[PDB]
């Protein structure tokens, strides 16, 4: 059969016996911390209750990220169906379980990282793909940089009026100033090239993305063409990423229950054992006795007040 | 004063732009607040034509 656990003081043991008693439990010996080595206090524990709260830590990491609710479900016990499941008769094998979540974390970030950085270079190239095709066209020069324009996005057409009256007071009427409404507002001012950074200062003092040219694709002639290639890349880069994401999100949704389940028995595990000092100074007593494998279900679903389990 | 600096502005304020022009026209010279006083400085509001007001 299986080998059981319990833990409690000495006050209760008499009350605890009989209620063990009660549920066919045989051969119940009271024992010490320190007779049964797994049961003897080791440093050794105390990194085995933190590996277990860095898989807690990660499995909280990977929900919020594949937008799969928060799980509770604290089972430890073979009576329930998911219990059962989920949660394996035989006992723990520590570095497996551990070693199953690592990984999982650590693609995991990785994954999560490139996504981001994606997400943004797209964004922010198909709204500047317009922009500087506009620009451009309005042409034969702003293809080189013989005459200076500078292109960009402002969310207020308010912001830019205001622009206006501070250019003209300071910086005389250089500027030819144009504008379309967007999805944002296209503004336009157009300057020499030796009052460049002048402008600029002004432009960046009220916010505007006024940059000279707003893509970094410049490379073929013209600008505009690299810039539609590397656009084709951005799409199709950040999808591939989406069947990355869905791919791990089916494979260990269900894991990741079954895991928390695991590690809620775990961290029992350690304290019935007495992970650390603390433990030992607290809970003095630790008894053996033997379950029947059928019976192994009703006894971890019992919880006394004080009394954990372990079967294996 | 304060009759001069209308007539000047509505005369002339043209000639800068419409942009340029704003009505925020009378003066407080108690620390009450602090709009209604033109200056090109601030964004608040701006003269509409080359206008400095000097008081010794």
């Amino acid at each position: 059969m299986a080998l059981v656990q319990f833990y409690i003081p000495q006050e209760i043991s008499r009350d605890s016996a009989y209620t063990l008693g009660q549920l066919g439990l045989v051969q119940f010996r009271d024992l010490n911390s320190k007779v049964r080595a797994f049961q003897r206090t080791f440093v050794n524990e105390i990194r085995r209750l933190d590996n277990v709260e860095r898989q807690y830590r990660y499995f909280y990491s990977l929900l919020k990220k594949h937008d799969i609710k928060l799980y509770e479900g604290d089972t430890d016990k073979y009576l329930d169906g998911s219990g059962e499941l989920y949660v394996p008769p035989s006992g723990s094998v520590i570095d497996d379980y551990v070693r199953n979540a690592s990984y999982l974390e650590e693609r995991l970030i990785q994954m999560e990282d490139a996504t981001d950085q994606i997400e943004v270079q797209k964004n922010d190239l198909e709204q500047y793909r317009f922009i500087l095709q506009s620009g451009d066209e309005f042409i034969a020069a702003a293809i080189g940089a013989s005459v200076n324009y500078v292109t960009g996005v402002i969310a207020r057409d308010k912001v830019a009026t205001l622009e206006q009256i501070l250019w003209r007071v300071l910086r005389g009427n250089l500027f030819f100033k144009t504008v379309e409404i967007e999805q944002n507002a296209f503004i336009v001012f157009s300057h020499g090239d030796l009052i460049i950074k002048r402008i600029r200062k002004i432009a960046e003092s009220l916010d505007a993305n006024l940059y000279d040219v707003d893509s970094s694709n410049e490379g073929r002639s013209q600008q505009l063409a690299k810039v539609n290639k590397n656009l084709s890349d951005l799409y199709t880069v950040l999808k591939t990423t989406s069947t990355t994401l869905e791919s791990e999100l089916y494979a260990i949704a269900k894991e990741l229950d079954s895991w928390f389940q695991d590690v809620t028995r775990e961290k029992a595990i350690f304290e019935i054992l007495n992970k650390s000092n603390y433990d030992t100074n607290r809970k003095i007593l630790i008894a053996e006795g033997w379950i029947p494998r059928d019976e192994l279900a009703t006894l971890q679903a019992r919880l006394g007040e004080m009394i954990a389990r372990l079967g294996i | 004063l304060s009759k001069c600096k209308s007539e000047l502005i509505d005369a002339f304020g043209f000639l800068g732009g419409n942009a340029f022009m704003k009505d925020k026209k009378g003066k407080i010279n108690k620390q009450d607040t602090s709009l209604h006083q033109y200056a090109s400085l601030v964004d608040t509001e701006y003269e509409p034509f080359v206008m400095y007001i000097i008081n010794l």
